[PDB]
């Protein structure tokens, strides 16, 4: 949550404007004149610079949007209400009408735009559908009103008087209870609103209950109230007349514009309450607000100039692995929606998280610090979305720094500590200590009475890296422990409240970004006769930072809207770039465009990943691309990296010089690729070894064209059997001739029953199986996908004897077939088990048939037992009924 | 349906009206003149208040937890605050019958047998307004905007807040029918208005319609329910009653109806008017039959002076056939929801579901009076479309229900019946002790399988079309959620101790035991996966490993795939299991057939290629082969494909392949040691000179110096 | 599909073979490839060493090799020195063109690289 001033838009003749309105679903922006100017505006420098000046002769007060309908409504201090929508590429008024009696004090549109309230100074209220009365003007009472407002489902319309009082409305004339004030108990004086804004949510709530409705006064106190509430989050400002209220597009930040007495501020807040920051405008006096629609960008009246200012907000992401993790709330789910986006394969994998205060991420793992219904939960997630384990801690993970084999949950006075690898599964080792504690080299286990001491200097920001772990508090002091066994080393006080801290891979220093954004850097080990020094590399407007995983002299950064990298303080060339770092390793950095990824968060594209290459490997390829290989690699070798002399050894390779790119790999030691180049080598054709080299960098369907065009179908099926593509094999197997295409089609047609096998995809599997001659597997789909009529066909179409039928027959008397199972059996010749099955199924008529006709006789006891049982149960009629199956009438 | 009593008090006299705290914490009676004050937690009596010189008649709170009223016999009407002490007083010209509290503006409306009389908290006197008859009965709307007024001449008078009578309601009958209950459905958007709240002064006495959706429901003296919308016009028809009603109410959000009176029993309805159950029975007329304003909990005072305080607890009923779900939905409908789609679909019942039980193609019904058996009829995995199959009219009286193609099973004590669909009656199979358990466990349509366990804790085998029963085991304790893996080769069963015990069913051996199981669930797709759940942890079991257990909220319904499905209060989950986990824990056993089966159901790439890796080491190279095409990795893939071609020419050393990966990942030194000892030295040179690391080559000079 | 049609006097051999699997199966010889001296199974035709197809000695059908070569004069097709020369004894005519083919016809090639020129780059 940064800001920081970014354009102005001077209005000719210098003209007062007295409201800005931006349209959230097109960018349109409308200003209103104090001489009758009215304009319409629209960004990408502007497009659309319209000057809608029919009529609206005076001043123009009030602008609305109708967002759906696309239709902009203005009022005058004539009271003249005209609705202008667009047409033809330029915006003409629609609608016109007058009430001579009063001017229009303001104007809202409802929740879906059907329907506009419109109130009046003189009390009168005016409320119309999209074309004409919808239901009733009403002339109220002795009153004067300034606001309006309707709730999510339109039905409540709350006015707000001249005197400072709040009348909750019944969607007619009929008045319900007054609102009950709480932010205002030792004001003495006269109060007047300036501002309502009720967030109906359209992007969710960032808490299933949040505040939604927000009222101020212009002393300066505020409460963001949800519904009618008689306790809500109360707030007081020093703004002196406060001008205006805004809520965010998905409701997680308020912005109050005023100016203190001392000079234009616009100060930020959370939906309950806590404060974000102040903006410092210049200029005379700010008139109104107007967020972006995706509350980026911010646009704000003063004088005769538009200010706008770029707004960075508190994202939910997180890079584990090659998924770009990032959550978003909306409308139709009261919980985040978290997208694991695998960027590697471009799958999504969407899971829906209940609290989720925050997600972290390191190496190819996730923390989403959650609040449950044993209180909050730390969920260690995979790349893809599986939770690995939810870790259920008692203190608010309000900051969690998570490293490799480490996770640290710190409130504003404790931190817990969890190791959740080894560098490898968990080996728990939980503990809990406050800020204050100063514990020892090592000890208590879960002692969770250390969370409610309570501490006059919060933590403000965690970091941890391998080795230590420091904790930034809110008067700046940093305190340092040593990570494995949580023990103070030492305390630094720093100079400015710290807002994010990161730390080089060598633990050496750190990078603190403050409040303000101001970014500085701080050199823990570095003695001075004192203990750590700072730096002098204080910059401006940083809003996010990454150390390299390589060298501890890597840095990178984003000011405003680009990107530096540092190498010890000295910064090279920016980049223009609005992304966040996802990654910073091998010279190279990658980075994601959250900003227009979280405009359609359903699909990402690919072409949102942009990846940057440091001076050192933008020079070493460009250099290779001018001069040839040979003295580009006396170049890289006298400036040597891994990075570069792989890059070059995959340069020599594509040109195919084969001992450049043999060296390079030396220097790698990549036995991999030596072994590879020695092997190219030893092959003697050329677009072979083009063939091979395209093969070698992924280039499959490359590698496959390149020999087909050659005509080899051989080594493009031998290319497509080294991998999995059985389908590609099948696909070519249809045209042209092979050596052996049967059996290359029977191991593809097995092959593709096992694919879909293998992924519980039956009825797919037992397609192939079919097509390729498979026995023991085909008959496994048969007996999961229960279709037992396959299983008698095979086991009737199979040999006389076989390794299978016993197994068919067992599948068979589990499910309770006795006959097929008999029949099965006696194909196996075990005639023993086909008797033993009518025994244990109880068809004793076959088992004594089968006893007579194989010569076994044993089974005369079973029935005589087996009645003598029967009987002693008093069951004399199964005893009747066993003895007519088994054709012992006599008994 | 079961309600079950809290604590009850008696006191002296009739219980005449209740009201409770908008907080929940007390509730307050009109018992004789004075105003009993109970805790709703306990029951004990705090406070006897002694206002009043006559019966006391009735009382309500301000919906704001603030103040209420009370009118008496003694023809007044006396406003107390919380912590109970009378703040305001005024009088009528009558005995008042009953008095309310405007739901949003606080104003009192009490009537009398003459007129009824308006207060807002403001106004310095009392707004009299004259009335037709004797009035019983006032209902502010939940807007509060207007008023019924129930009266004894079978007539609802429904006025504005001023007074102006803006519709009349006249009850069939007229004075045969006399309204004593009515109540405004609390169902609307200001339900939630009021839940975010934080010397006797006598006051004077000062002598469209149509688009709105409001239902007054109306308990008549012709012993009838009416509902009735703010029109006039009558919703639907009247619900015959054998009993005078005496009190009609609705629970928190008018999801349900509350019924007493000359019926000496308490009764609960759906919102459409249709009875469900009995809450409780009692020895007189209940007066009163209130209930909790944001629980289960209902308070019942009748003319014996007592007073009963019912806990209301809905039973789960529900089945689950692999991916599809059904589950009772407002005690009236069905809802069936697939497990992979989420395609929910409602069958309404208008009836008291009872049991359901589901299969493939198949979902039984056992509605109080009879048993609705549905189809699907396309032959889609995602066919949602259940039609009508039969109608068993019958009133069944059974401990469980089961469905399978072309049948109906009845479990009722020792008898499991097997009935055709169209009622008839085909098998019966006596049991041993009492049947505490049945699943179906698949089979062909007309003959399939039935897994029965007792509380005599044998666990038997019932096939539809056979009428004998196969013993699969006798085990100790009683027997309680069975369930047979996928491959019909393992069973298991929760005994009244939580100890899942899993045996093999054909050698009748036990394989492990589990100390904590309420549910249990095998995979349907992986037969070694287990889960079960008890205690409030869930449990992952891979074969005879140890568990991975989370926290949970409720039990174990399924477990198809790789996700396990809870229910948790009528409301089903799904937890994504780890796959990783198991997968590890095979890995570590050098098992890596299994361990490609535990992935293949949903990894990360990482722990692809970890188990890629490991096979390679450990060499299995099909496994090896197929983990890595699942990362295609060409590199590993073509050095398996040249180990593979080496091993078919005739080459079988095992140690020649290990140095090979070894070297190929990047050891150089274990790869050197592999070599030595597979008697190549040669090989090793070549390795060191390659990487140019010739100080380590000088220690393979093994041969000498021949060149 | 194959059932019921193994003629009569061989359905007993075939369904003893089955019945009594044996496994035992003499390894083929190999022999190396004419362009990377591989060793290959003498009836595979294309090498894994150099990904190259061998020409098949139209005597034998095995690949053919270097220090065995020879060529039909009428047909210039590749044949194996000495098994073409042992077949010539019992037939008269080259196996693939059909020609008077005589064994004294046939000269040991030494220098083969004619034959052994990829397409691609010849
Ligand atoms: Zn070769
Ligand atoms: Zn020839």
């Amino acid at each position: 949550m940064f800001f920081y001033l970014s354009k102005k838009i001077s209005i000719p003749n210098n003209v007062k404007l007295q409201c800005v309105s931006w349209n959230k679903e097109q960018g349109f922006i409308a200003c209103g004149g104090e001489d009758g100017l009215l304009k319409v505006l629209k960004l990408e420098s502007n497009l659309s610079m319209n000057q809608t000046l029919e009529g609206h002769s005076g001043s123009v007060q009030v602008v609305t949007w109708n967002e759906q309908y696309q239709k902009l409504t203005t009022s005058d201090e004539n009271g003249l209400i005209i609705v202008w929508m667009l047409y033809k590429g330029s915006w003409i008024e629609e609608m016109i009408n007058n009430r001579n009696k009063s001017v229009v004090r303001s104007m809202s549109w409802n929740a879906d735009g059907q329907k506009i309230c419109i109130v009046y100074e003189d009390g009168a209220v005016i409320v119309g559908s999209v074309d004409g009365n919808r239901i009733w003007g009403k002339d109220l009472k002795g009153i004067q009103l300034s606001h309006v407002t309707w709730s999510a489902d339109s039905k409540v319309l709350l006015f707000g008087m001249a005197n400072g009082e709040i009348h909750i409305y019944d969607n007619q004339g009929n008045f319900m209870i007054k609102m009950k004030l709480s932010c205002l108990v030792n004001v003495t004086g006269a109060i007047s609103i300036a501002g309502i804004h009720w967030y109906h949510g359209t992007e969710g709530y960032v808490e299933p209950d949040c505040p939604c409705l927000a009222v101020c006064f212009d002393n300066g106190r505020c409460q963001i109230m949800r519904h009618e509430n008689d306790q809500n989050p109360v707030l007081i400002d020093t703004g002196m007349y406060v001008v205006g209220i805004q809520w965010n597009h998905m409701g997680s930040v308020l912005a109050v514009a005023g100016f203190q007495k001392a000079v234009n501020i616009v100060q930020f807040y959370t939906p309950f309450g806590e404060h974000l920051g102040t903006l410092k405008v210049p200029g005379k006096e700010i008139s109104a607000l107007s967020w972006e629609g995706g509350g980026l960008k911010i646009a704000l009246a003063v004088d005769s100039f538009i200010y706008f200012a770029n707004i960075r907000p508190n994202y939910k992401w997180g890079y584990c692995s090659n998924t770009v993790v990032y959550a978003y709330t909306r409308p139709d789910r009261p919980e985040y929606c978290v997208v694991f986006w695998d960027t590697k394969n471009n799958e999504k994998y969407v899971k829906y998280v209940k609290g989720l205060i925050s997600i972290t991420t390191c190496g190819d793992f996730c923390i989403l610090a959650t609040k449950a219904d044993a209180t909050f939960v730390l969920v260690l997630c995979n790349s893809i979305g599986t939770p690995l384990d939810p870790k259920y801690i008692d203190i608010v993970p309000l900051f969690v720094a998570m490293t490799k084999t480490h996770v640290i949950a710190a409130s504003k006075e404790a931190f817990y500590t969890w190791q959740y690898r080894v560098a490898s599964r968990k080996e728990g080792r939980e503990r809990i200590y406050h800020v204050d504690d100063t514990p020892s080299g090592s000890m208590g286990v879960l002692d969770y009475s250390k969370t409610i001491q309570g501490t006059r200097d919060p933590i403000c920001a965690i970091t941890a890296s391998d080795k230590i772990l420091i904790v930034g508090r809110e008067s700046g002091t940093i305190q340092r422990y040593s990570l494995p066994n949580v023990g103070l080393i030492q305390k630094y006080s720093l100079n400015c409240r710290a807002y994010q801290l990161s730390l080089n891979c060598n633990s050496s220093r750190l990078a603190i970004i403050d409040i303000s954004g101001v970014l500085t850097f701080f050199d823990l080990d570095a003695r001075v006769t004192v203990v750590g020094e700072l730096l002098k590399l204080e910059r401006r407007d940083v809003w996010d930072m990454k150390w390299a995983k390589d060298n501890p002299d890597l840095f990178a950064m984003m000011e405003k809207t680009r990107m530096y990298v540092f190498r010890n303080l000295d910064p090279e060339e920016p980049i223009q770039t609005s992304g966040y770092i996802c990654n910073f390793e091998d010279l190279e950095i990658k980075s994601v465009l959250l900003d227009e990824i979280l405009k359609d968060p359903e699909h990402p594209n690919k072409d949102y990943l942009i990846n940057f290459e440091i001076r050192s490997l933008r020079d070493s390829r460009a250099l290779i691309e001018k001069v040839g290989i040979k003295d580009a690699s006396q170049f890289i070798e006298d400036n040597p990296h891994p990075r570069l002399w792989r890059l070059l050894a995959e340069a020599a390779l594509q040109k195919l010089d084969l001992y450049t790119a043999e060296q390079a790999f030396v220097r790698c030691k990549d036995y991999q690729g030596i072994k590879f180049v020695k092997r190219l080598g030893k092959l003697l054709s050329e677009s072979m070894k083009q063939a091979e080299v395209v093969g070698y960098f992924g280039r499959f369907e490359e590698a496959e064209r390149t020999y087909l065009e050659m005509d080899r179908r051989d080594l493009a099926i031998g290319l497509r059997l080294k991998l999995g593509d059985w389908f590609r094999v099948l696909q070519l197997l249809k045209t042209g001739s092979g050596d052996a295409d049967d059996s290359l089609l029977e191991q593809a047609n097995n092959a593709i029953g096992d694919y879909f096998a293998d992924r519980q995809k039956w009825l797919n599997a037992v397609q192939y199986y079919v097509q390729g001659r498979n026995q023991e597997r085909l008959a496994e789909c048969y007996y999961m996908l229960e279709d037992y009529e396959g299983l008698e066909n095979l086991a009737i179409s199979l040999p006389e004897n076989h390794k299978l039928l016993p197994e068919i027959a067992q599948m068979f008397v589990r499910v309770g077939m006795c006959e097929q199972a008999v029949t099965a059996f006696l194909k196996c010749s075990q005639p023993k088990a086909a008797v033993d099955t009518c025994v244990h199924l109880n068809q004793w008529n076959k088992a004594v048939e089968l006893a007579k006709n194989h010569s076994m006789k044993e089974i005369g006891s079973l029935l005589a037992r087996y009645a003598s049982h029967l009987l002693e149960k008093n069951k004399t009629l199964d005893a009747i009924e066993l003895y007519r199956k088994a054709n012992y009438f006599f008994d | 349906m079961r309600a079950v009593l809290t604590w009850r008090d008696k006191a002296e006299h009739c219980i005449n009206d209740i009201a409770f705290k908008p907080d929940g914490t007390q509730l307050i009676l009109a018992a004789g003149s004075r105003l009993l004050v109970y805790d709703t937690s306990d029951g004990t009596l705090l406070q006897p208040l002694k206002g009043h010189k006559d019966t006391v008649y009735c009382v309500a709170y301000a919906k704001d937890g603030k103040r209420f009223a009370s009118g008496s016999a003694d023809k007044s009407v006396i406003i107390w605050t919380s912590k109970l002490e009378g703040i305001l007083k005024y009088t009528h010209n009558d005995a008042i019958q009953c008095v309310s509290y405007n739901p949003i503006t606080h104003q009192l409306a009490s009537c009398s047998s003459s007129d009824f009389g308006l207060w807002s908290p403001e106004q310095k006197s009392v707004s009299k307004h004259k009335s037709s008859s004797k009035i019983i009965c006032c209902s502010w709307t939940n807007d509060g905007q207007y008023l019924a007024l129930g009266m004894f001449n079978g007539i609802i008078s429904i006025r504005n807040k001023n007074g102006e009578e803006k519709v009349k309601i006249e009850r069939p009958g007229g004075s045969l029918s006399p309204i004593w209950s009515i109540c405004w459905n609390p169902s609307s958007r200001w339900e939630s208005f009021w839940m975010n709240r934080e010397k006797s002064a006598v006051y004077s006495s000062q002598g469209n319609l149509e688009e709105r959706n409001d239902i007054l429901a109306v308990a008549d003296w012709g012993q009838k329910v009416s509902f009735y919308q703010l029109s006039g016009k009558q919703i639907g028809k009247d619900r015959a009653l054998n009993f005078d009603p005496c009190c009609i109410s609705y629970f928190t959000k008018g999801e349900y109806i509350l019924l007493g009176g000359s019926d000496k029993q308490v009764s609960l309805f759906t919102k459409d008017g249709v009875r469900l159950g009995t809450v409780g029975e009692q020895n007189s007329w209940v007066w009163t039959c209130q209930a909790k304003p944001d629980s289960n909990y209902v308070v019942v005072g009748c003319q014996d002076g007592t007073i009963s305080f019912y806990q209301l607890i809905f039973s789960t009923v529900h089945g689950l056939y692999k991916d599809r779900y059904a589950y009772r939905d407002s005690m009236t409908d069905v809802i069936v929801q697939h497990l992979i789609t989420e395609q929910k679909v409602r069958i309404k019942c208008k009836e008291l579901v009872k049991k359901i039980a589901i299969y493939r193609n198949r979902l039984a019904i056992q509605l109080p009076e009879k048993i609705l058996i549905y189809e699907l009829y396309s032959e889609d995995l995602s066919d949602m479309h259940y039609r009508v199959k039969e109608k068993i009219i019958k009133k069944f009286e059974c401990n469980l229900l089961v469905v399978c193609a072309n049948h109906i099973i009845l479990c009722q004590e020792k008898r499991l019946q097997c009935l055709s669909f169209s009622g008839v009656k085909e098998r019966e199979w006596q049991m041993e002790s009492l049947i505490r358990y049945i699943k179906v466990i698949g089979g062909p349509p007309g003959r399939e399988g039935l897994l029965v366990g007792l509380k005599n804790g044998q666990i038997l085998k019932i096939f539809v079309d056979n009428l004998f029963a196969i013993v699969l085991l006798k085990q100790a304790t009683a027997v309680r959620c069975l369930d047979m893996s996928a491959s019909r080769k393992k069973l298991a069963v929760v005994d009244e101790n939580d100890t899942c015990l899993v045996y093999d069913i054909d050698t009748k051996e036990l394989l492990f035991q589990e100390p904590n199981a309420n549910s249990v669930a095998w995979n349907t797709q992986c037969e070694d996966m287990l889960c079960f759940s008890g205690g409030g942890y869930l449990n992952i079991k891979a074969s005879t490993f140890p568990v991975h257990r989370q926290k949970l909220q409720g039990f174990v319904v399924g477990y198809n795939g790789s996700k396990i499905f809870c229910l948790h209060v009528f409301s089903i989950s799904a937890v994504e299991v780890p796959q990783s986990a198991p997968m590890y824990q095979y890995l570590d056993r050098k098992l890596f057939k299994e361990a490609y089966q535990i992935a293949c159901l949903g990894v990360t790439d990482t722990d692809w290629r970890e188990l890629a890796m490991e096979a390679l080491e450990g060499l299995d190279f099909e496994t090896a082969k197929k983990a890595f095409i699942r990362v295609q990795d060409l590199r590993y893939l073509e050095l398996i494909s040249s180990i593979e071609e080496r091993k078919k020419r005739g080459e079988t050393n095992n140690d020649l392949f290990l140095a090979d990966v070894f070297s190929y990942q990047g050891k150089f030194h274990e790869a050197a040691k592999l070599y030595k000892r597979s008697g190549h030295e040669n090989l090793a040179l070549e390795m060191y000179t390659d990487l140019c690391m010739f100080e380590y080559a000088k220690d393979f000079l093994g041969s000498g110096d021949p060149k | 599909e194959y059932r019921s049609k193994i003629d009569a006097k061989y359905k007993k051999k075939i369904e003893g073979m089955v019945r009594r699997p044996d496994i035992s199966e003499i390894e083929e010889a190999t022999t190396p490839c004419p362009f990377c001296k591989f060793l290959l199974p003498e009836c595979e035709l294309l090498c894994p060493g150099c990904k190259n197809s061998i020409p098949y000695c139209i005597a034998t059908g095995r690949h053919m090799l270097k220090d065995d070569w020879t060529v039909c004069p009428h047909c210039d097709f590749p044949a194996l020195y000495s098994e073409l020369k042992i077949m010539l004894n019992t037939e008269s005519t080259c196996p693939m063109c059909s020609e008077r083919l005589n064994a004294a016809q046939l000269k040991k090639i030494s220098d083969c690289t004619q034959y052994l020129r990829t397409e691609e780059e010849l």
